[PDB]
């Protein structure tokens, strides 16, 4: 379950 | 489209009063002109999500509330919209059982709990403990009878004993039902399952005893005791057995803890008759006369409708149903309930057959149920995190992840995997999100 938030 | 408009098709289990319910449908037809068809297909709790996913099935589905959360999550149920006046007619706790993610997804009908049912002619005073059943069985075997026969194939019937010293399998935390870390695997549950397996090894019970076998034996006066719900009372009345319905036996001094199901009626999301379904359930079924027609066929237990429950309150069999319900555990309705039941069913079958030891069987059931439930909560948290946009909230989530160090940074993103986090970190994200005002 990878989560990506804007850097 | 696939479901016929201008009529109602209702599915209810074969053990319930489907003929009494059909009589309420004849009353609806006499007043409105709408025909009501009642059906009781085999394995309807599994057939319903199979046919409703394709836009098919009945307009109305009856089952205990535990399965409805899974149906609602798959988009199979219509949200119900009773007004305050109608809601005030049923006990508030019954509405809680049919609430999923803030919305009411079914009409509660009745509160079901298993009780110990005994033959007063063979056993004037039933045993208060499970421990005294092996010697009682020896005494009755000398007279050509057995002490106890009950369905061993479904975890619903064996769970009360397993949980007597085990305690509750679930707990409420962060606005959601969570299966406990040792809700199925603890020493008390192992002691309970061992007692059940020892009953079989000592020839006091048979591993293949199912619902029909136990019901026939009790109703023919062959066994002094059985474990069953209120629906079974009519068949015993017909058999003319002089029976009592009482508190389940204690194990290690602890009360047996049945899972409490609220028999509920959901409306299929694919139904073109949602308003007719609402009128039938609110104005016909959930009335003293509607519930009496179903009750007279097969007793419902402690009904959700206040007015009719007061008229059933004096029945000693209902007092026993309520006492066992208070000692048991209300089933959660979360979608992983399906996996919980499969896992406990497999543990009881494997321990009773010698396929696994008791310890191995419950350890594996705890792993299978907790992995499925935890995976569902992670999928939901991932969905929740991916919709957040507000800077302060995102900074705080990232601050919590940074404490663990389980993250990576790319040219454009801050990355982490919910699967690589410890459960305490996941609980902190859930706790923070509950306070952030966002859902
Ligand atoms: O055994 C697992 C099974 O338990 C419950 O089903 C009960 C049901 O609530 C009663 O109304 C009655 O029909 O007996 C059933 C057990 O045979 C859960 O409701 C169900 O989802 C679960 O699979």
């Amino acid at each position: 379950l990878p989560v990506a938030a804007p850097l | 489209s696939k479901i016929e408009e201008g009529k109602l098709v209702i599915w209810i289990n074969g053990d319930k009063g489907y003929n009494g319910l059909a009589e309420v449908g004849k009353k609806f037809e006499k007043d409105t002109g709408i025909k009501v068809t009642v059906e009781h297909p085999d394995k309807l709790e599994e057939k319903f999500p199979q046919v409703a996913a394709t836009g098919d099935g009945p307009d109305i589905i009856f089952w205990a509330h535990d399965r409805f959360g899974g149906y609602a999550q798959s988009g199979l149920l219509a949200e119900i919209t009773p007004d305050k006046a109608f809601q005030d007619k049923l006990y508030p706790f019954t509405w809680d059982a049919v609430r999923y993610n803030g919305k009411l997804i079914a009409y509660p009908i009745a509160v079901e709990a298993l009780s110990l049912i005994y033959n007063k002619d063979l056993l004037p005073n039933p045993p208060k403990t499970w421990e005294e059943i092996p010697a009682l069985d020896k005494e009755l075997k000398a007279k050509g009878k057995s002490a106890l026969m009950f369905n061993l194939q479904e975890p619903y019937f064996t769970w009360p004993l397993i949980a007597a010293d085990g305690g509750y399998a679930f707990k409420y935390e962060n606005g959601k039902y969570d299966i406990k870390d040792v809700g199925v695997d603890n020493a008390g549950a192992k002691a309970g399952l061992t007692f059940l397996v020892d009953l079989i090894k000592n020839k006091h019970m048979n591993a293949d005893t199912d619902y029909s076998i136990a019901e026939a034996a009790f109703n023919k006066g062959e066994t002094a005791m059985t474990i069953n719900g209120p629906w079974a009372w009519s068949n015993i009345d017909t058999s003319k057995v002089n029976y009592g319905v009482t508190v389940l036996p204690t194990f290690k001094g602890q009360p047996s803890k049945p899972f409490v199901g609220v028999l509920s009626a959901g409306i299929n999301a694919a139904s073109p008759n949602k308003e007719l379904a609402k009128e039938f359930l609110e104005n016909y079924l959930l009335t003293d006369e509607g519930l009496e027609a179903v009750n007279k066929d097969k007793p419902l237990g402690a009904v959700a409708l206040k007015s009719y429950e007061e008229e059933l309150a004096k029945d000693p069999r209902i007092a026993a149903t309520m006492e066992n319900a208070q000692k048991g555990e209300i089933m959660p309705n979360i979608p992983c309930m399906s996996a919980f039941w499969y896992a406990v069913r497999t543990a009881v079958i494997n321990a009773a057959s010698g396929r696994q030891t008791v310890d191995e069987a419950l350890k594996d059931a705890q792993t299978a149920a907790a992995d499925k439930c935890y995976l569902d909560e992670l999928v939901e948290l991932h969905r929740r995190l991916m919709t957040l946009r507000e800077r302060h909230i995102l900074q705080q989530i990232v601050n919590l992840i940074e404490e663990t160090g389980h993250f990576h940074i790319t040219n454009t993103t801050f990355d982490f995997d919910l699967c690589s986090l410890d459960k305490t970190t996941v609980r902190k994200l859930q706790s923070y999100l509950e306070t952030s005002g966002t859902s």
